């Protein structure tokens, strides 16, 4: 639980290796697959203790899932930091293409465009740099 | 002197009285119009309401102080707009908006001169003011009292009669050009506490079960913090904790805070993506106590529209990329004398395996049959018959209830819960005549007393003549002390209090508990994304799910919807309306049984036809596409489908 | 009077050369500037351009002439500009076009006062004015000299200088804020004919095999008259007859009729859609001329882009509802040495079969390999080199040909026609040498003479010597008389006229009317959607085809999309600019065949990294992902790459 | 060919019937699908002399198929009676998405919407009243 590692830069110690297995594929997963969970952040997926990943084609399929059934509101520049007044750097967004969080600096990817920040499932989203 | 004030008014008149002339008299109050009320009115605000009416009534006299009142408005319009978004004024101090009593204490408002004056600017001023400097001038606004909300409910209505009509707006200008909305929307809160209390609330709305792709993305995100922390909140009382989820009772009505040459002329269609979807451009969803219930449907039915739009646009992507099986509708399965089993639990497959498809616009299928609109009726009448057991009636009333002893069709009412759910989903009507309790626990808000007088009267009195006069009531003809030892209570009128409040909270909460509670899992499940909470009142929601019965004939024979053989000159269709509008006391209530399939009305109810030529329907989308003859041929024809009900 | 004119000025310094004033003697010609020239003017339009040089020149003395010249058009614009849309002057009569000589008739519309008076109230005229009266004045500003040119080749060009950048426009400023686009659209005709002939074009661009979805979708309509009406053709040369299909020749080149200001600082993405959907609003694709051809690239790969989205648009419906397999790229199936065959028999399934998806974008797999930017290369490479037999080389020049002797193997040109009409649609160069003349031919206009130097120049001059001086020349060895009985013609000069012309109709026509044609096949079944005859000039499709070498590495060190390790400051990116920059005379023209695979540059150049590491490129898009290490580990990392050619 | 009736309305006399066969679903058609094919004006499509129809399924398609591949150009209200000067009565406008040939009533479904008019494999088209 709080023993298992949730994030693959902690895993890749505690399997004892050097710098990767997905659920939805059910497949052995690559390199290229370990830099972005190491940079998508995302939680490592438990089958009743047995610890897997995600595949990029598994994530960019499953939080397509999500964002275009699991989609709450969005908001202007002007309201999603006025109802928060929580900083940016820890307002916890993630990306809504990829689920990447997204850097204070990539915030200015709906800042500035004139855009709006998207919230899936409770727990806001948006553009980043790769989209 | 900079502010004038009650003893330096004191003697405007009197310092007149000798010379009879007023010139700089009525420029200093031209000049304290533009903050000055604040050093002028203080001994967290000023209460120089009577001082004004000592004012206006000792210049009862001099109808040209109405002048500056008026004229030192035109230039007070830029004054107090600009300061609050550039500016920033009452971000720093709470003491700016101590002013704001000038505007709305006059008492001759409601003359036209000052609708055009009085409201826009100040509206401008209470647009960009803030969460409390808005609603903590309602805890100010609500300790009005009635003669004094009288005073109020018209004056800052009258604006909102004739502004929205000076607009002939297009698709263009529905926000931006309506500003004293944004006013609307604060001093509704006026007459909402001006009985409410935050008290006898449901427990909490719990979430649906997860979907299973999702459950396995709660193993890729935290699965143990933002379990819904945003279900899209009203902001404004998040700014008061008091609610609009529980207005027990106005000083009067919510329908005066409607204006239908509003309704109509908006745009409603992208206000839910002007809702959802955040616009400052063109919103009105975002004060939806000012939409009529049948206007604001239309985006709670867009909102399930768009949802189905999007449930169109995720059935694809398991045909997509999964290849597998394509439903592009909610498909459902019955049969019509083995519904409530094969209603039920087809729809648990969609519950534990596909917890998505429910928001997803219904289809039904049958198993002998080879339908929707037509379908909740059939529902709607086996479920509200006591065949199952479910329910009670009643009748001398007409009111419906659950039956208490649905201790295990409490698992039937699991299906119509999604029912009605899906009831208004499609924008149907229900004959569903639920009191209004109901909608009250419908929108979280557990029994109070005095709605027992809508489910039940004959307890409404008998538990009121308690307080106009032992302390336990029977139930059905089991006897149950709510108190305890409620039994050797005597006709002592002290304890009755409760008595009154446990019993009320017996029959529509204690009692029911589990009963609604089992019939709102089944109701919020498909219901969650839906801002009926947000957009109905639950007296909204009332009419919603029991319809209206303003049976308008003569509008859909002008808004009909028909292609294919039946042009705007058909000789039928120059001989049907005069068979509709041909009715009698009985000949109305018959109509719409056959045409749709209900009896009492959803302007955008439609019609739909093409081309012993009896009446038919498609009974899915009130589409009577029957042949082309005479009157005399058809004036039976439509009696033939509508006799043998 | 009203009109004044050649004898009523002939006095004007006269009458005032006794009294030395002028007040109202400058009055009447801004009274005579306001459709009053053409009473002033006759003896279809006037031909005082040599009366007002006998009045300017005259009137050299006075300079406060220049005064009620450019007053007059401050009154002057809103006159001629309601006129035309709302009361249609010119519709009935074609004698309003004969006012429009006063503006352009100045010799001083090039001083900046005038800049920003004379065109753009003459341009409003002009932009409702008709297409015979813009098209007609057109003919009469063609006979102008090209001194006549050279003072107007500057003087609507002024304002396009300027006019454009005094709009720091966004996306919402297009086209309405430009106006002298329009201007422009129609005064570039005037350096067209001011050599052109319609006579010696292609033969018809015959249309694409049908769709055999829609070959039967052609037995649901009429299969014999609406085949392909309309290729979207420009209409103002229908309003001619004389098209910019067949430009021999300017008096002042065409690249003077573009404006890099104006360039970058439109929206050219949704032009496209101001092209092809129609949009007033916002239109410069609808003046093709004006584009830069780095710049008019864009949206024919975005036409491109769009049909590649609508490819992605259509790619579903056969796994939608077919439920049959997903092409959602355009899948080539090749081998390294294997291609040619199996380069061309793929895409002979996607002729006979899907003909629709060649316009969707390329994505090449293999039979080996377990990418299509490089590999166009790697086509071109061996297409264009004399192994396959369709091809000489013109080595001198260094420009390339067809063998005239590729007999079968212009079933082999069928293949290139394909790829490089593939070539042009994702934006790639290729290092084709052709010569002007085939891009003439591809769009459809056969060769004149004096393209031959483009092509072969020991013929250009050797077939105009005769010019300047029998009637038979060889081609390869084979002797053929173009003229019957052209052996024995001597050395008489009057009968090679037609000699100059059939043997350039020979070599570029009468040898590869089907070589080429056959060649052309391949191109125009995937390029006819493109309009590339609208967007592109030939000279434009040269530069599009064959590329520049503007190599620029200085662009893509600021404009590069790298993402997924390699962030603005990372040490290699602060190591890498300084080893592109740290070029000598060969280290440039060796950079680009490893990074996208080419030798010239096709400023939306961009490049793609992530994270002995060696130089490594995902060659589809200029992908270098690379690793992390110093500058001296990848001192030579690059050179290794590209040593090994 | 000239003697074959291209339309059902002319086939219903032909087959010598009272008021039905798709090549494209195989299948035998009903009454709805008699009315539309007098309705859309299609063309009866004909296999080496063997006469059939369309089903509306196939109607929704294969007109589908065109209208997204063969698309030329759309042009404004300004314009489409401009460069044509045909009148509109005699302007052959079909529909976009059932292939109904536009009355000229009908003809304000671009003319008024502020809308423009679509031409696909050059055949122009548009929005109709079932649309
Ligand atoms: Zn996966
Ligand atoms: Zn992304
Ligand atoms: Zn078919
Ligand atoms: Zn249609």
């Amino acid at each position: 639980p709080q023993e298992r590692p949730r994030k693959l830069p902690q895993l890749c110690t505690e399997l004892q290796t050097t710098i990767l297995e997905c659920v939805y594929c059910k497949q052995q997963l690559l390199r290229r697959e370990v830099y972005d969970f190491a940079f998508r952040d995302l939680c490592i997926v438990y089958r009743d203790g047995n610890p897997y990943a995600v595949c990029d084609k598994c994530l960019k399929f499953y939080s397509k899932i999500s964002e275009y059934r699991h989609y709450s509101y969005s908001l202007y520049g002007t309201t999603l930091e006025q109802q928060y007044n929580k900083p940016l750097s820890d307002l916890l967004i993630r990306c809504i293409n990829c689920q990447k969080p997204l850097s204070p600096e990539e915030k200015q990817r709906h800042l500035d465009k004139k855009q709006r920040f998207h919230n899936i499932r409770g727990r806001w989203t948006g553009r980043c740099m790769s989209c | 002197v900079t502010y004038l004030t009650e003893e330096k008014v004191y003697e405007i008149l009197e310092l007149c009285r000798e010379r009879e002339d007023y010139s700089p008299l009525i420029r200093v109050i031209g000049r304290v119009f533009s903050e000055a009320l604040v050093q002028s009115f203080r001994k967290d605000v000023s209460v120089d309401i009577d001082a004004i009416r000592r004012v206006y009534t000792r210049l009862l006299s001099n109808e040209k102080i109405e002048t500056a009142f008026l004229n030192a408005l035109v230039y007070l319009s830029p004054n107090v707009e600009c300061d609050l978004t550039y500016h920033n004024v009452y971000s720093r101090d709470p003491n700016y908006l101590n002013l704001f009593i000038i505007v709305m204490e006059n008492r001759n408002l409601h003359s036209p001169e000052y609708l055009e004056m009085a409201l826009p600017l100040f509206c401008k001023a209470m647009s960009k003011l803030p969460l409390a400097a808005q609603g903590k001038l309602i805890r100010l606004w609500s300790k009005y009292n009635a003669d004094q909300i009288r005073r109020m409910m018209e004056t800052f209505q009258q604006l909102i009669t004739y502004k929205v009509i000076s607009n002939e707006f297009n698709s263009r200008n529905l926000v931006n050009d309506v500003a004293a909305s944004k006013c609307l929307k604060m001093v509704y809160y006026a007459n909402v506490v001006g009985e409410v209390d935050t008290n006898h609330n449901e427990e909490d709305d719990e979430e649906p079960i997860p979907e299973s792709s999702e459950l396995t993305l709660q193993e890729l995100l935290g699965e143990e913090r933002r379990n819904k922390k945003g279900p899209r909140v009203d902001p404004l009382e998040t700014e008061l904790g008091v609610k609009t989820l529980d207005c027990r009772k106005p000083l009067i009505p919510f329908e005066e805070f409607i204006n239908e040459p509003l309704n109509e002329v908006l745009e409603m269609d992208k206000d839910y993506t002007f809702f959802k979807v955040e616009t400052e451009n063109k919103s009105f969803m975002t004060c939806p106590f000012i939409l009529n219930a049948v206007t604001k449907n239309l985006g709670l039915y867009y909102d399930n529209r768009i949802r189905m739009y999007s449930e169109r646009r995720i059935t694809v992507l398991y045909s997509l990329v999964q290849g597998q099986q394509l439903n592009p509708y909610l498909r459902l399965k019955v049969r019509r004398d083995h519904i409530i089993d094969d209603a039920l639990v087809r729809l648990e497959m969609i519950a534990m395996e596909n917890p998505a498809d429910l928001k997803k616009q219904l289809y039904v299928e049958f198993e002998g049959e080879q339908v929707s609109k037509e379908f909740f009726q059939l529902v709607v009448e086996e479920i509200f018959n006591p065949d199952i057991g479910m329910f009670t009636y009643d009748e001398s009333t007409k009111l419906f209830w659950f039956n208490p002893s649905s201790f295990e069709t409490e698992g039937q009412f699991t299906l119509i819960g999604i029912v009605l759910g899906l009831a208004i989903y499609n924008n149907c009507i229900l004959d569903v005549h639920f009191p209004m309790v109901v909608y009250r626990k419908l929108m979280g808000k557990k029994g109070t007393f005095r709605d027992l007088g809508d489910s039940h009267p004959v307890l409404y009195q008998s538990l009121k003549d308690l307080l106009e006069y032992t302390f336990q009531i029977s139930q059905t003809p089991m006897m149950y002390d709510l108190k305890e030892n409620g039994d050797k209570i005597p006709i002592t009128n002290e304890n009755r209090k409760e008595f009154v409040n446990l019993y009320s909270d017996y029959i529509l909460n204690k009692s029911v508990e589990k009963q609604f509670k089992a019939f709102r899992r089944g109701f919020h499940m498909v219901t969650n994304e839906s801002p009926l909470k947000y957009l109905f009142r639950p007296e909204e929601i009332e009419l919603l799910i029991c319809g209206s019965r303003n049976l308008d004939f003569q509008a859909l024979e002008e808004t009909t919807e028909y292609d294919g053989g039946y042009t705007r000159d058909s000789v039928l269709i120059r001989e049907f309306w005069e068979i509709v509008h041909s009715f009698a006391a009985e000949q109305k209530r018959l109509f719409l049984q056959f045409t749709t399939g209900t009896d009492r009305a959803p302007g955008k109810l439609k019609m739909i036809i093409a081309k012993e030529r009896l009446p038919t329907s498609h009974t899915a989308f009130n589409v009577l596409l029957l042949p082309e003859s005479s009157k005399e041929k058809l004036k039976e024809r439509l009696l033939k489908a509508i006799t043998y009900a």
